[PDB]
């Protein structure tokens, strides 16, 4: 596992060309993170 | 140490959490390839997750954060998806949930765009897709993602090509 930046908790990847992507982020610690809601779907077929 | 507590759809709780998947799901650039073709959910069920230790461990990290970042841990709510749910709600995020060949380096990946997170649910591009049909577009098979509480401090901030 590598390490944020010098002088940084995390890396913000956000989307230059494509103005309807949200943001992606990237930690480095495992505990910088709690999975907090487990969620069950499906995806649906569009009409 | 782990324990689940379903949440009743008529909860409060339960209509935030679903609202938060539903509206942040988009359009991608592969045309469905990774994660399927779809608009929307059917959400079968949400249940909190529940685990002292491992919360004593997220809190403890996390005013280490604020205190280097101006008393500002920059917490946010986010979006994981992978193969390996299970072992993560039993003994945390760790090395073994790394992407090691993402984007921005070997490190643990959350998405804004619950979409996005959906294409990483059976694996790197969606895998070979669900394990039952061999269908990344699978409308049948039952999918996990987590809702997860994330400490991000000071970001940096890397403008990406997509
Ligand atoms: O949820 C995400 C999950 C993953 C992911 C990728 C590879 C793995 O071996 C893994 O265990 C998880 O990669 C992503 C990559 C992204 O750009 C955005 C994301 O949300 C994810
Ligand atoms: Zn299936």
């Amino acid at each position: 596992m590598a390490h944020s930046p010098p002088g940084h908790h995390s890396v913000t990847g956000r989307p230059s060309v494509n103005g309807l992507a949200l943001a992606e982020y990237v930690i480095y610690r495992g505990e910088q993170a709690y999975p907090e809601y487990l969620i069950t779907y499906q995806i649906m077929r569009p009409e | 140490g782990t324990i689940l507590i379903d949440l009743s759809p008529d909860d409060k709780e339960f209509q935030s959490v679903e609202e938060e998947m539903q509206s942040t799901v988009r359009e991608h650039r592969d045309g469905g390839h990774a994660g399927g073709i779809f608009n929307r959910y059917n959400i079968l069920k949400i249940q909190k997750v529940c685990n002292k230790k491992l919360w004593e461990r997220y809190t403890h990290r996390r005013k280490e954060v604020s205190e280097e970042n101006h008393n500002h841990a920059n917490e946010r709510m986010l979006f994981h998806g992978s193969p390996f749910v299970n072992a993560i709600i039993h003994k945390g995020f760790d090395e073994r949930h790394a992407y090691i060949g993402g984007m921005f380096g070997a490190g643990i990946y959350f998405a804004e765009n619950s979409s996005k997170s959906n294409q990483y649910v059976y694996g790197i591009g969606g895998g070979t897709g669900c394990p039952v049909h061999k269908d990344r577009s699978c409308y049948i098979c039952h999918r996990q993602l987590l809702f997860c509480r994330v400490t991000l401090g000071k970001s940096f901030l890397q403008f990406s090509a997509m």
